[PDB]
Order: structure tokens, then sequence, then C-alpha cells
């Protein structure tokens, strides 16, 4: 073969796209949240800005790669759009695209990864249809899209199941942000949203939130601790859309 | 213990290790197939020298450390008492259909799935031949034309001179008096298959080329995986009359579908290959026909050599610590 | 100059149970497609040159030798599953790696290795509790003969073999030798080879294991990954009630049992995807012994199938799978005497 | 033997360098095809999977590549769809003509031989323009199946040949049956079995992921596509076979 540029192609290159997601996400996991910590910004004249909101360090940062371009559109369409939510957006994209590079090695066409985090959605939205904050909405999806999984079949219940798991990453980056064991909040946040499910007694508890000041669960309805059903709703349709336009490349061709 | 430089070799790559040791033992051994096979010469250990295009002596003395050739070389142990003459068959058809079987791997079949078409091939062969297999002695026990049959076979070996000190016509040299003590080894096979039934099959490569349509049209049939093995199945029959043309100079794809086309449009008898250049086709005519149970065993023992090397995946042996 | 450890080798921490972790996995690799009958073959060789041709777990272990201390903690392992059953070697070493692999990233997270063992412990009680109460005891089924459904279980274990279709006759005589084998180019076996006969030999060693087996215990689960299935269902639908730590971890175990099934179907060269996801579906809806069908590329009941398994065979397998992995997961450092 | 002067050299560099325009193109292949990332010189980037822009943008120098690129400007001349099949069937037939010339076979008997498996291709397709086809490659499937059953009736080398012409059509619906989360091999088998018994409706539906009843779907294609296909792919693959040897001038 005589070309004038390169190309190349197989699992390294979706990997490629999934290990340059991951790092925009780890520039702004941290930062999430009220008790986001802060973050440097240095120029190349030699300045430096401070700052703790994911959505100005996104408009700012600066990463030579086309993925990760992928997600700084991503979170001006959001911002445009609503204005909020943009740093869970990049946090939630790249965690899909970590899942789903792992079941693409399991031998999981990514068409049918694509086709589960389509119907993840539309059946998250359903069931999420202002809404409770702190983590409560990604728990409660965990477990109903985890039992929706399992009614489908037909290559689904991996696609669909990791997507679950994937929305896990706000309550445990929030957990981590409050100086928290975040494996034992979101255990307790799912235990409490799992048995929601199970009866409509009133001695199950409903709708349960974090606790960022304490470090504890917390029933959100009554702190007052709310967001508009808008940014969760439009957020994993965002977040959906970029995994999907990510994880449907599968060659690299420069000339 | 020993478990450092220990020799290991696992995963796919293995199957087309062990496909590739086989093919090395079939390649070597297709060139000596036929009466105008290619021999082999042997250098014995202690300086004696050789020379024989016998499929058992060439097993015999092949000193192979791999160990799945040393699988195919145990089988001539059980195919001699049965058959004698045609050990080559069993290695040339089990590494076709080994070669055959790496263009399935490719593709993403299992191996298990690729030998479960070839024992559902082997039968349709085996049904096969026994449709268009013929008697000799049926239902009265004759000598006139069962010497006829030993009369070609010992036409293959050095001794063609008296086929039908001092000289072979009294029963020059102890190695020619050698490869005579064996010639008679796979005629009383010849004689004892015909013994244990007369029913026979035209050889010369027909029997092979006739199977290979029968399996090809019950390849339609079978709606599954194993519909590729049962195709591969069908080439990996005609490389037995594709070797006879060639070991003969001739040129062999050509000799090939000739008699397939000459089998299906000519006429449904089988037709084998002219190798030893006489007059045409049709075998019959020439009297070189082979035993029914003999080309049952080949497909059989062949079919069992490359299951035992299909369902291997994984050689282990510690090395000199 | 005067240096603490003077050639001795040691080391601890989280690198210590990675490595060893690692190590385990190999000594599954080496039997993890031997699983199941139809299962793929290992050949292995000793200093005199011959070769030995098997996929028997626990045959293979027994000639690896392997020199790794965590790999010889799992062969031990097996060789109490055999004075304690007999078979389940396999499923043993293979599933005790399993559980090692999914805990794996959560120990290099910092998790620490005793709250591991706090959920396998956990966990191996619950799923003991729920053998026992899934197990069935068959002995008068319908009025119907013994004789009669131990040869549907030696012709079931039997399909798809060399003697599939005379297969009920071999099926009246493993049962009635049951109520040595030998070859003929006491069990007389006749066939148009040697390796018929040899394979002939063990494939009707398993019929007889089976209607041995059938026979000393009547309580018995659907095989074929069956239980395994519904463990991973129970587990993991519990798992969902515990708030702590052991929500992952007892998950974890749950996904863990879903090795078995798996490799039955790569090593039968089926999908596993396709029927495992298929498969989990099923347990969903309620299907308490649908698993895995060797012959058909399907899922299929394989207690209406009559392909059992002792109740106590499992228990002691996941006894001594959780015992295995607690073993290597409570170890910290390896110390070496140099002598 | 000796083979002083080697052509073989270049019918496996115009090969190889043909197969491997078709082995990035053919993931782009249907409605589910996986995009790409063409990566311009000046860093510029733009995500797509059109058959015939990924081409252009490729900036191919190697002659046989070229011819590729030609031939599927061809089809969007004459049909103006289909592009992506073209420039697939004419790498599986050159990747199938690989294994003809090392059995020792002729190229010139391999370019008679696809022209009578053409020959029988447009007859097989014309049975099944004002006239329709079946998509989601049903008519690869029934001229996969009816071909091999031409070349057992022939003699000679045509029937390897003509053969390697009906096993490289597999390509092309087991390429469908992948982007849309199928298995290649059991989607590609069920379809041949369904073709013996039954007719051209059975094929792939991406849209529902699996094997239906294509016309009732409402997936269909004129006869001039995969006509024109297979007549300027099999003319392409027989000038690659033609040519012994590339001399530069000056």
């Amino acid at each position: 073969l005589s070309v004038f540029g390169d190309r190349s192609t197989g699992e390294t290159i979706r990997s490629q796209n999934v290990m340059a997601a991951a790092s925009i996400a780890n520039i702004v996991k941290s930062s999430l949240g009220p008790v986001g910590l802060d973050k440097m910004l240095v120029d190349d004249i030699g300045d430096v800005t401070i700052t703790n909101d994911g959505a100005t360090i996104l408009k700012l940062l600066e990463v030579e790669h086309p993925a990760a371009k992928v997600l700084c559109e991503l979170a001006d369409l959001q911002d445009k759009e609503v204005g909020d939510g943009t740093t869970s957006v990049v946090i939630i994209a790249a965690e899909l695209l970590k899942n789903a590079d792992e079941l693409v090695k399991q031998k999981i066409h990514p068409t049918s990864v694509i086709s589960g985090y389509r119907l993840a959605c539309k059946e998250a939205v359903r069931y999420i249809n202002v809404v409770p904050g702190g983590g409560a909405v990604e728990a409660a999806l965990s477990i109903y899209l985890e039992n929706y999984a399992t009614s489908m079949g037909s290559r689904e219940q991996l696609a669909i199941a990791e997507f679950a798991r994937s929305l896990l990453v706000i309550p445990n980056t929030l957990a981590v942000n409050a100086a928290q064991d975040s494996t034992d909040l979101v255990a307790k946040l799912r235990a409490f949203h799992n048995e929601a499910q199970v009866n409509p007694e009133r001695k199950n508890l409903k709708w349960i939130g974090l606790d960022l000041s304490n470090g504890k669960p917390r029933d959100n309805k009554q702190a007052g601790v709310f967001e508009p059903t808008i940014v969760k709703v439009k957020s994993l349709k965002f977040a959906t859309e970029a995994a999907i336009t990510i994880l449907r490349i599968d060659d690299l061709i420069k000339l | 213990k020993d478990q450092d430089r220990k020799s290991r070799l696992m995963g796919l790559e293995a199957l087309k290790s062990h496909i590739m040791a086989a093919k090395a033992v079939a390649n070597t051994m297709r060139t000596s197939l036929g009466p105008n096979g290619l021999d082999k010469m042997m250098v014995d250990k202690d300086g004696d020298v050789t020379v024989t295009n016998d499929g058992a002596t060439i097993l015999s003395m092949m000193d192979v450390d791999h160990q799945i050739a040393k699988l195919m070389v145990e089988l001539s142990k059980s195919q001699d008492d049965e058959i004698g003459d045609g050990t080559t068959g069993v290695v040339v058809l089990a590494g076709a259909l080994l070669e055959e079987a790496e263009q399935l791997l490719d593709r993403g079949i299992h191996p298990i799935r690729i030998a479960d078409g070839y024992e559902q091939a082997a039968r349709v062969a085996i049904e096969h031949l026994d449709k268009i297999s013929d008697s000799v002695l049926v239902d009265i026990k004759d000598t006139e034309p069962l010497i006829q049959t030993a009369k070609t076979t010992l036409g293959s070996k050095v001794v063609n001179s008296c086929h039908r000190g001092g000289r072979l016509e009294d029963t020059g040299n102890k190695m020619i008096i050698e490869e005579a003590k064996r010639s008679l080894h796979d005629a009383l096979c010849v004689i004892r298959n015909l013994i244990r039934d007369n029913r026979v099959v035209y050889g010369g490569g027909a029997a092979e080329i006739s199977c290979a349509l029968a399996v090809s049209q019950e390849a339609d049939k079978c709606p599954t995986l194993e519909q590729y093995a049962m195709r591969a199945f069908a080439d990996a029959l005609e490389v037995i009359p594709m070797a006879l043309s060639e070991n003969s100079g001739m040129n062999p794809i050509q000799t090939m579908t000739e008699v397939r086309a000459r089998q299906v449009k000519e006429m449904n008898p089988a037709l084998g290959i002219d190798c030893l250049h006489k007059g045409t086709n049709d075998m019959k005519q020439q009297h070189v026909i082979e035993t029914l149970i003999g080309k049952k065993q080949q497909i059989s023992l062949a079919t069992q050599m490359v299951r035992m090397i299909l369902k291997i995946d994984d050689i282990r042996k510690p090395g000199e610590s | 100059v005067i240096l603490l450890k003077e050639g001795t080798d040691s080391s601890q921490g989280i690198p210590q149970l990675v490595s060893n972790i690692s190590a385990c996995q190999v000594i599954a690799e080496a039997v993890r497609t031997t699983l199941g009958p139809r299962g793929m073959d290992k050949l292995i060789v000793d200093g005199r040159g011959k070769a030995t041709i098997s996929n028997d777990g626990a045959t293979i272990l027994k000639l690896l030798d392997v020199v790794h201390p965590a790999a010889k903690t799992l062969v031990d392992i097996a060789k109490s599953q055999d004075a304690e059953v007999g078979d389940g070697t396999t499923s043993v070493t293979l599933l005790a790696a399993e559980f090692l692999k999914q805990v794996k990233p959560y120990v290099e997270e910092g998790l620490h290795p005793q709250i591991i063992i706090r959920a396998f412990r956990t966990a191996t009680q619950l799923a003991v509790n729920k053998i026992k109460e899934i197990a069935v005891t068959v002995k008068k089924a319908d009025k119907v003969e013994q004789r009669k459904l131990l040869e549907k279980c030696a012709m079931t274990a039997l399909s798809s073999k060399l003697i599939s279709q005379q297969k009920a006759f071999f099926a009246k005589m493993v049962v009635d030798a049951v109520m040595g084998i030998k070859k003929v180019q006491t069990f007389i076996l006749r066939g148009g080879a040697e390796q018929f006969m040899e394979e002939t030999e063990r494939s009707l060693h398993d019929a007889i294991m089976i209607v041995r087996r059938a026979i000393k215990n009547d309580s018995v689960v659907a095989g074929g990954g069956a239980i395994e299935m519904e463990l991973s269902k129970y587990l993991r639908d519990y798992s969902r009630t515990i708030p702590g730590k052991q929500q992952l971890l007892i998950g974890a175990y749950a996904k863990a049992l879903e090795i078995i099934p798996r490799q039955l179907c790569d090593n039968a060269g089926f999908d596993a995807t396709n029927i495992l996801n298929k498969l989990r579906a099923r347990h969903a809806q309620g299907g308490t012994w649908y698993g895995v069908d060797i012959n058909n590329e399907d899922i299929a009941d394989n207690f209406e199938a009559f392909v059992w398994e002792p109740a106590m065979v499992r228990i002691n397998a996941l006894t001594a799978a959780s015992e295995a992995a607690c073993l290597i997961v409570s170890v910290d450092e390896t110390i070496k005497n140099p002598r | 033997y000796q083979d002083r002067d080697k052509p073989a050299q270049i019918r496996f560099s115009n090969i190889s360098a043909a197969k491997a325009v078709a082995d990035a193109i053919r993931t782009s292949l249907g409605p589910k095809g996986m995009d790409k990332m063409i990566q311009d010189g000046k860093g510029d980037v733009t995500i797509t999977n059109d058959g015939a822009t990924i081409l252009k943008q490729m900036q191919v120098l190697h002659p046989a590549a070229r011819m590729l690129v030609e031939l599927s400007k061809a089809q969007d001349i004459e049909a103006g769809d289909g592009t992506t099949s073209v420039v697939i069937i004419a790498g599986s037939l050159l990747d199938s003509c690989t294994k003809l010339l090392q059995k020792g076979i002729h190229p010139t008997i391999i370019s008679e031989s696809f022209q009578k498996a053409l020959e029988k291709g447009i007859e097989i397709l014309t049975d099944m323009k004002r006239a329709l086809i079946a998509g989601g490659g049903a008519p690869e499937i029934e001229l996969a199946l009816r071909l091999t059953e031409y070349s057992r009736t022939l003699s000679g080398m045509e029937s390897y040949c003509v053969r390697a012409f009906a096993d490289a059509m597999e390509v092309i619906p087991s390429t469908l049956a992948e982007n849309a989360g199928l298995n290649p091999i059991s989607t590609v088998t069920e379809l041949r079995n369904r073709h013996a018994q039954g007719e051209k409706t059975a094929g792939i539906n991406v849209r529902k992921g699996g094997i239906s009843n294509i016309l009732e779907e409402l997936v269909v294609q004129p006869l001039l596509v995969s006509v024109s296909a297979l007549t300027l792919a099999t003319e392409t693959v027989r000038s690659i076979l033609k040519i012994d040897d590339v001399v530069n001038t000056r």
C-alpha cells in the first residue's frame, strides 16, 4: 500500500477515544457538586486561572483530541439549551464509554450496545416523569433499568445493565468530594430505592438523596434539594448521544 | 515442580500449530500416493540406507518429536491391520480435512463444530459407498477372479516383474526381498478384506469423487454451522485423486473436474483417474478396484484422527531444569 | 552491608494479593475449557516422553505441579473435593478464580481484604440455604419405576455421542451394571476402532456416575448452570437490600456464578452472550431450573430433561470455592526462608 | 521451480492494495454502518459513513487502489446507489482469487470463468430496468446458492473459479448481519437454507435486528444496482487479474 498518510483500526482506536474521554471527565470529576475543589488553568503565556465550576473549565480547557472535542461541543449544546448539568453529562458519558469498551472486549458489538443505551435512556425518562437531587434520580434508575433489562433480552441486557452502573458515578463522585465512604453511601442510597420498588408500603424509605454536609442519606423532598426536570432528562439524552457518537467510530484515517 | 522453562502452547494459535504439524506429515506422504508415488530415502541411525514408497514403512521410520505427529503415526498400527496398502489415504485425507478446517477457524467456528460436521459427512459418504459398490464372489466361493485382484496389487511394488539368490519367480537382493515381504502383507489384507466382504468399490479415485458429490448435496440439508465443514469434507475427499494425477505428471484440477462432470453427465457409475497412462478412464475396465471395508476404514480412521486433533487445544511438557 | 533480608525474597500488601489472584486464574485457564462432557482436551508430557490426553480437571491438576503457592492451595482444595464428592474439581477451581477476578478492581480501589471475606461467608450461607430450598427429592415421581428415570438420565448424558443411535441399548446395560470396562476391536465394548471404545469407556463412565449418584442422593438440582443463575438472581436481589460494602461484593459473588454456564456455551461452540442473556431473562420470569443445553443451541429446562446433580455436591463446591477464595484473599504476605 | 521473472509479486501487490480499500469501507455498509474518523492533513476532522466520501479523501497512490476509486464513481453514474457493495464485492473476489492462484491457475482462466458466472448471475437476478429485487443481502445469497449448483455441472477450472465467485457474494450479508448486531455466519447460514427452501423474500432487517420477510418490511431496490455492481466489479477484477507488471515512464 502507498498512501500520503496513515491508517489504523481495531480495539485500540475505540479504547483511545475511551481513554481520551475519561481524561476529560477526571479533569472535572472532583469539581462536581457545591464542595467541588478548585482547579488551575495555566495558559501558554504563564498566567493561571482558578475556579471550581465544571462548565467554566470545559470552556477554557484545551485538549488536542477529536473524541475530547465532542464532549466540549456537547457541553456547549447543554449550556445554551439549559445552562446547567454540563459536568454530569461529561462524567456520565465517559463512564458509559468505559463500560461499553469492556463489553466490546466481551464480543458485544457496538450496535447492540448503542441499541441498549437508546432503550435505557427512553425508559429512564419515562420513570423520571422538578426532581430530587443529590443522586436520588441516578440511584433509582440504577435499580429500574437493572430490572427492565431482564425483560428484553436479545443482547440488550448488558448494554442496559451497564447503563445502570454508569449513573452511580454521580452519587459516587459527590460522595468522594464530600469526604465520605462512597461505597457505603451509594449502597445505602440504593437500598432505600430498592425497598421502594418491592412494595408501596410506607415503612420502605422513598426518594432519598445524599447529605453532602453531614455525609449521610437525606430525604431531599423535605430538605428542599431539587433540580429542573429538563436537566436530568436532557443530561441523559446528551450523554447517551455523545457516547453513541464516540462509540460508533471504528477507524482512524490520516492524510 | 519443574514449571520453569515449561513448554506451553495454547489458544487458537495452538490449533493452527497442531494443524501445521499434521500438514507437514501429509504433504510429505501425499507425493508417495499411488503406484507412481515418489519414493523416500531413509537414513538409519546405524548407517544403513533403504528406499521405499510404503506409507506404513514411512511412518514407522519417521522420527517425529511433535506430539500431534506421533498420534498420526499411531494410526498406522490400527490401519495396516485392516487395509495394509493405503495408509497414505488416511494421512492425506486427515491432513486435507485439517487444512480446510483452517479456513473455518478464521470464520469463527468452534473446533468441535467442525468435528461434528465431518462425522456427519463421513456417514453420508460411508452410506454412499455401500450403494455404488459391487461384488465379485457373491454367494459362491471361487478362485478365478480373486487371484486377479492380487495381481494388480503387487504390480505397485518392485516385484511387478513376478506378480502373477535366485529370482522372485521361485516363490538377488535382500532389500528387494524385504520390500517383497510387505508386498504380500497387503495382499493378505486384500484377500482377507475380500473374504470378510466381497463387496468392493472402484478405486483410482472414483469413490472419492462420487462421495464428494453426495456430501456436497447433503450439505444443503444441514441448516447449522456444520454445513461449512461438510463442504470442507467434499474438497478434502478430492485431495486423494488430485494427488494421484499430480504424482503422475498431469494437471490436477483439470483432471479432477473433468472426471467430476464425467461422473455427473456421462454416466452414473463412478470413473477413476488413469494414473498409469493407460487407454482412458473407467477403471472398471482397468480392473483397479479397492475394498469396501478399506474405504470405510479410511474415512473412519481419518475422521477419528481429525476429531482427536481438533478436541486437543493445549500441550504441556516440562523442560530440562 | 548489614542487610535485613540478605537474599530473602518477600513482598506484602495489595501487590501480593493481586499477584496471587493472577496466579489463581492461570490454574483455571488450564482447566477452563475442560468444563462439560464435550469439553476440549489437554495434552501433558512427562520426562518419559509419553503424552496424556484427557479433559479431566482432577487428573490435569495432579500432572501440572505448579510451584506458585497460591496455586498449590487451589490444587489441594481439589483433592479434598475428590474425597468429599469425587468430582467437581473443575467447577471449584474455575469458580474460585472468578470470585477473585471480580473483587480484583475493588481490592485495587482500597477495599480491605477482610471486608471481602465477610461477603463470601455471608453470600455462601445464603446460597446454601437456597439450594436446600430449591432442591427436590425424586423417588417415585408419578409412580414411575426408578429404572426408567435412571435410563433417561444416562441417555441424555450419552446423547449426541458415538453411541447416539444405540444409546438406549447402552442406557439399559449401564443401569443394569450399577444394579471394569474392556474393549474388543465388566463391560465389553464393540466398535470399529480403538478410539471409539476409548471415548466410550469414559463416556459411559459419566453415565455410571450419574446413575450411581441418583441412587445415593435423591435430592437434586438442575444442572447446566441452572442453579448458578438462580443463586445469581437471589444473591443479587438480596445484595440490593444490604446497606454497606457487602452490596457490591455479594453482587460480585452473584455475577461470578455465571461463569459455569458461560463456559458450557463457549466450550460447546455456542454464543454464550445470546444464551446467558436469554437465560437470565427466563430466570427473572420464574424459571428455577432452566439452563444450558449442550446438544441444541437453545435454553432448556434441565430438570425436565433429567439432567440432575446432587444438592450436596453443589453445596460442597461453593463451600470449597469460597473457602479457597477467602484463604487467598486473607493472605497479605508471602515469606520465604532461604534454605 | 525457478520463477526467474516473478509477475506474482505484482498480483499480490494489486490484490492486497485492492482488498485493503474494501477492508475499511465494509464496516460502513447499511443504515447501521460504523462511522469513521477521517483526519485531513491540516488536522481537521469529520465523522461520516458515506462510502463514496471515504474513498475521495483516502488519497490513494497505488494503481489497483485507484481503479477501485474509479469503480465506485462508475456505480454512482450508472445506478446512483450501492457504491459500497461494489468495492466490497471486488475486494472479496480478489481475496478468493488469491486462493486460486496458489493452486496454480492462470488469471486468464479465472477471468473467463467470472464472465460465465456473471452471465448466469444476471439471469438469476432477472428471474427473482422495469423490475425490483429484495434488499438486505437477499440476492447475494441466491446468487451464492444457485451459482454453486452450476459449478457442479461445469467442468475444468470453471468450477473452482465460479464457486469462489459464489462464496464471495456471502460477504455482503455477512457484513450486514455484523453491523445489525447478529452472528455473521449463523445469519448467512439461515438465509441459504431459507433460500433453498423459500425465495428471495428472506434476508436481513437491520431495523428490527434479525431475519424477516424483506418484502413485508419495506426494503427493496431496483435490479440495476445489483446487476451493474456485478458487471462493473467483475470487469475491474478481470482487469486487475490481467495485469502482470507496471512500468514507469518519463
